[PDB]
């Protein structure tokens, strides 16, 4: 019980792993903007 | 009537003084302007390149 509880997520795994796919997403989603932003650097 | 020619012929000459001085003036705020754009110019480039190398590394 203790090295189940050793793992550190308290709550279910479920919404853990919703959040997760979340922050995947979002940080897809902010590489690809960051990339996006320094791509179209045609300016003088 | 010596004063009246004196101040007639130092009038042209203080006039001729004066505006070679506001062309040396306009020049040097030209080339200020030029010099500050030139920078401006520069400090655009190098920000650009350094954003593009962060994104490159990370």
């Amino acid at each position: 019980k203790l090295i189940s509880t050793m793992p550190g997520i308290h709550l279910s795994p479920e919404q853990q792993q919703q959040q997760l796919q979340s922050l995947r997403e979002q940080v897809r989603t902010k590489n690809e903007l960051l990339q996006k932003y320094k791509s179209l650097c045609m300016f003088e | 009537h010596v004063h009246h020619l004196i101040n007639e012929y130092r009038p042209h000459q203080a006039r001729e003084t004066l505006r070679v001085m506001m062309e040396v003036q306009k020049r040097q705020r030209l080339e200020t302007a030029e010099r500050f754009q030139k920078h401006l110019e520069r400090v655009i480039e190098m920000i650009q390149n350094c954003l593009a190398s962060l994104p490159d590394d990370l």
